[PDB]
RNA sequence: GCUUGAGUCUCGUAGAGGGGGGUAGAAUUCCAGGUGUAGCGGUGAAAUGCGUAGAGAUCUGGAGGAAUACCGGUGGCGAAG
RNA sequence: AGGACCGAACCGACUAAUGUCGAAAAAUUAGCGGAUGACUUGUGGCUGGGGGUGAAAGGCCAAUCAAACCGGGAGAUAGCU
RNA sequence: GCUCGCCGGAAGACCAAGGGUUCCUGUCCAACGUUAAUCGGGGCAGGGUGAGUCGACCCCUAAGGCGAGGCCGAAAGGCGUAGUCGAUGGGAAACAGGUUAAUAUUCCUGUACUUGGUGUUACUGCGAAGGGGGGACGGAGAAGGCUAUGUUGGCCGGGCGACGGUUGUCCCGGUUUAAGCGUGUAGGCUGGUUUUCCAGGCAAAUCCGGAAAAUCAAGGCUGAGGCGUGAUGACGAGGCACUACGGUGCUGAAGCAACAAAUGCCCUGCUUCCAGGAAAAGCCUCUAAGCAUCAGGUAACAUCAAAUCGUACCCCAAACCGACACAGGUGGUCAGGUAGAGAAUACCAAGGCGCUUGAGAGAACUCGGGUGAAGGAACUAGGCAAAAUGGUGCCGUAACUUCGGGAGAAGGCACGCUGAUAUGUAGGUGAGGUCCCUCGCGGAUGGAGCUGAAAUCAGUCGAAGAUACCAGCUGGCUGCAACUGUUUAUUAAAAACACAGCACUGUGCAAACACGAAAGUGGACGUAUACGGUGUGACGCCUGCCCGGUGCCGGAAGGUUAAU
RNA sequence: AAUUCCUUGUCGGGUAAGUUCCGACCUGCACGAAUGGCGUAAUGAUGGCCAGGCUGUCUCCACCCGAGACUCAGUGAAAU
RNA sequence: CUUUAAUGUUUGAUGUUCUAACGUUGACCCGUAAUCCGGGUUGCGGACAGUGUCUGGUGGGUAGUUUGACUGGGGCGGUC
RNA sequence: CGCGGGGUGGAGCAGCCUGGUAGCUCGUCGGGCUCAUAACCCGAAGGUCGUCGGUUCAAAUCCGGCCCCCGCAACCA
């Protein structure tokens, strides 16, 4: 549910809270954790490769099955976690067989439900089995691309991929982006949107609703020295350099992608 | 005003110590080249 | 109190009444391949635009969005829209 | 609840005065801003010279920075004093 | 030695760090100390640091480092696995009193605790680099229950007092006691117990988890403090006795009550919000390869060991870092009385000092300040500086607004001391007495004593009653910027940067990008409601025209065109 | 106007007197819509202006209290 | 000679498919309690991708550098 | 002060560059269309090429003096 604050401060004005009634207010389950400590945009060269990350708060990884290996078994929906890593939420899930395990959230799932992972799976959104037992023109999320990954697409809030046609050994998908590209039709795909779909609503509000999270201030470029940034320098906000990255390459327009080993699955692209 | 040197025993062994020097390659020149000089204090260990 | 006002109950009838979720075909646009050739489109006429990089025209398949031909009637329904 | 209000510890450093061979190679006195946060500091490691770091000033990188310190090229070179 | 004066959340009392004998005694005065110096952190000789419980080392890990093979790289070397180091982290165990010129939870006395080795006795299945539980956890706020500790009463000892009263509701001093064991309170959490089954825990499992039923309603775990014990002990005001006149020897009464009450403990709690808040081992538990008259394990007991290093002194400074005996900087802990909301401030306590040049003078001028008739910004670049406002409760408070503010707007009022309501109230705390009882640290009832606001009236005094320190100047028009925040350490703190938000665009995961010759990481153990870049910079009403030139994206027929 | 050279532009308000300030006129040397435009409550150790209180800032200084200056004794620099 | 026809032959440019190079930062097992690596199966791609030599283009991301003199001071204009 | 360009029928612009002929649109005059006007249609005319001098077969043109006009520069201590 999404409510917007009061203005008892300068700042707090802006907020708007995603608030879930639902999310169980305790504690996650222990044997699902492990240390994910920061590491601030740094590499083995103790160089800080990407820029604006770093700082904020500290964060306790779930170690979340994305493979659904455990086949056929049902299994049922305890409670719903909150998890700060992801846009998305986790939910406990217990199979039959006496076994906790962490899953993605679909849309609509709640406490108590029925899944399974298979083959044999009815038609029910949270379910996870290969897509060639799926009709076509569906609805799905945490796709693979190889057979034992564990799913790497449409993993956030709100997001669901629908797949077009089942053509022989390939199925085209029809992604988030607008990106159409065949895949390995024996690969996994959970039934059903992603829940947590008021992710999106989220405002902010301070400058710490972002310091909390891990940025760092974001320093344009026309503000530096032009020793230090390709823009930058002149006296009162000079420009007339074309757009590009602090490290020449153009930007606001320029097609960086050249793979051309995956360019071969891809049908259609982002227009 | 607040000075350049807050020393530490602890944290001064283990930058400028006689195994620090010895551990790498361009450490044990320095080894060479102070033993080279004849200086009494090869390094900073009592 | 009564009963002709008004209102309820027992039974049926006709209707684009309203809201939610699915689905079908025609048609248009775009897209891909094939056939195929200098015009196409347009208007009172013309021009911008499209075209020998191969359109329009024609065939096949697909992706998509909206609206629901004929039935349709000074027909029905709604407090009104 | 609050990057909330007044105000000590703590951090910081706007004005004036003293100081300018100072008590001190940016401090003292009197007033000042923040003071539950983008807060503050201890201990401890990581990042390095055309590189590091940077809420961006060409500021910071051991009182030194529009390219640190030390040694070696090197008795550099000088139509200059 | 006697007065005086200063700090007293410090200028005091102790640890860490860092120094490296600066600690103590005797002795000396050339040099050192900004003067003298019989003095000293100076010279000379001697003396001083005592540990199974404190710390380090040790066991176990984080960031991170090194890193057998290995991958990679002209060489050097780079990255990294298994491993192995690395605390500021977790983990076994001591308190009280006395003593030395100097050290003491280390020495003595008294009284306890911990972890292992070995041996006997009685019982019994034990057994891993493997599995589980545990350790194990956020910010903020609130309430209750306590103690540290203080005030006061009673009690004991002493005094009854160099100018007036002072055997009295009088003055002064003391009135302190731990760890451990026993009890398990206030209070916190969780439903316990039994049997069976199980594709789960890379194997097994009686352990854990799950699914069925049976049975009872409590059990279990945790937990400050209090009370006994510790302790007819110690200590103990103050005397009696000897003074090398430093102190020693000896003896030694009272030692309880009550209220107030923390930031300490309960709390590694409870509630709540969200940004969702180390790891591993010690510890406990279950089994495997196996070993089973064994070996080992559990309980009690006898006995032995607990090694090595650190320990003196300074630690808001003449000893650390600043060239100096330097008005600077330096993490953590304890932190009393009165007024006070308070750790601010004023004066004081324990305690520690008067800052290492002094004596006269009272000139101009300078620095730090006091007061100021008349006027009141005429000063001046400018109300810079000073001045003045300044507390609590209550009353009252505009244009405008994002409906929170604005605002503590502005502007006013009442405060002292005594008596009274009431030989001190509301209220709080709360013994004795009584009864009940699944009988104890219990529960209702009871109310003395103790403690203690604010209010109203009356009276009194001075010029002034928030009398001191402490402690807002207010309002209006308007530019820039939304706002908190950051920035040139050492002349610029701003209208500059940042900011949540907005937009275009790059990226389909071996993602774009970046560091890196490479490998390999980061991005991300994230995946388009996601990630990098640029521009602008809350919110509101909007965001008009140009594709010429430049840049970039799309389409490629022709022309041009490299190596070959 | 943080933008206007000519310029102290012109008119009106504010002072007895206003090259600053405020509200406007468009004659914009050379504003302008994300190198954002026009406004905006709160905020500001910000910039400009005015009114009140208040005062030694000033009119015009005077006195007083302390540290130096001065004198004595000891020690004993520096730039040039 | 020009226009053209079947075959052989000579290489080349597209297209589709295959498995054996190669890739595999897919799954499982072992060396081994090791998510690095290697090896073995297999699945998915596939003679592409990627790399090395040569070559054109883009290229201030980076580097070494040039950017005249006379001149009634230098610039500017003018000139040699 | 200096550099570059311009001045052409009533008006605004070509032609100048590379010299011998001055064009386009609007305006003006006349006629026609309608009752009348505009508009439109038809026809004709109009230019010292700012001014003077020079070179020259030939000058709007190339050069120079001057006037007018526009842009630019008029600087650093």
């Amino acid at each position: 549910a999404v409510v917007k604050c009061k203005p008892t401060s300068p700042g707090r004005r802006h907020v708007v809270k995603v608030v879930n009634p639902e999310l169980h207010k305790g504690k996650p389950f222990a044997p699902l954790l492990e240390k994910n400590s920061k590491s601030g945009g740094r590499n083995n060269n103790g160089r800080i490769t990407t820029r604006h990350i770093g700082g904020g708060h500290k964060q306790a990884y779930r170690i979340v099955d994305f493979k659904r290996n455990k086949d056929g078994i049902p299994a049922v929906v305890e409670r719903l976690e909150y998890d700060p890593n992801r846009s998305a939420n986790i939910a406990l899930v217990l199979y039959k067989d006496g076994e906790r395990r962490y899953i993605l959230a679909p849309k609509g799932l709640k406490a108590g439900d029925q899944i399974q992972s298979g083959v044999d799976a009815a038609i029910k959104p949270g379910n996870t089995l290969p897509m060639r037992n799926i009709p076509v023109g569906s609805t799905v999320h945490n796709v693979e691309m190889k057979p034992g990954k564990g799913g790497q697409l449409a993993r956030s809030a709100g997001t669901y991929v629908q797949i077009v046609a089942r053509d022989g050994a390939y199925v085209t998908l029809r992604l988030r982006s607008g990106e159409m590209r065949k895949v390995e039709a024996d690969c996994r795909a959970t039934l059903g949107e992603v829940g947590n779909a008021e992710h999106m609503l989220r405002v902010l509000g301070k400058a710490g609703a972002a310091r909390w999270r891990g940025v760092r201030p974001t320093v344009r470029g026309t503000a530096m020295n032009p020793v230090d940034h390709p823009h930058g320098g002149g006296e009162g906000r000079n420009f007339g350099k074309h757009p590009v990255t602090p490290w020449g390459v153009q930007t606001k327009g320029k097609k960086t992608r050249s793979n051309k080993r995956t360019d071969k699955f891809i049908v259609r692209r982002r227009s | 005003m607040k000075r350049t040197f807050q020393p530490s025993v602890l944290k001064r062994n283990r930058s400028h110590g006689f195994r620090a020097r010895m551990a790498t390659k361009n450490g044990r020149q320095v080894l060479a080249r102070r033993r080279a000089k004849g200086r009494a204090r090869l390094t900073v260990s009592k």
